């Protein structure tokens, strides 16, 4: 009966979760953690990552 | 300045090395040209320069 309102809530949380999940994406880089990239590479390639 | 044959890679921005860290440091945003040429004829001696 109350599918529409719950759907809106369902979309909003899912969107935030997806955005949060996007922080765990390498995006074609060696790691998704900035601290690891700084701790492991020189600034010419760390800047690229 | 004068350096070794193998140390010419260390005269670059963002490099980890001994002469890079403790002798001559380049900034990350460096613009310009590095010129390197052999000086065995002038900067070397048989007894050790």
């Amino acid at each position: 009966a109350l599918g529409k309102l719950q759907d809106v809530v369902n979309h909003n949380a899912q969107a935030l979760n997806t955005l949060v999940k996007q922080l765990s994406s390498k995006f074609g880089a060696i790691s998704s953690v900035l601290n690891d990239i700084l701790s492991r590479l020189d600034p010419p390639e760390a800047e690229v990552q | 300045f004068v350096i070794r044959g193998n140390e010419v890679s260390q005269i670059a921005p963002g490099q980890t090395g001994n002469i890079a860290d403790y002798n001559y440091k380049l900034p990350d945003d460096f613009t310009g040209c590095v010129i390197a040429w052999n000086s065995n004829k002038l900067d070397s001696k048989v007894g050790g320069n």
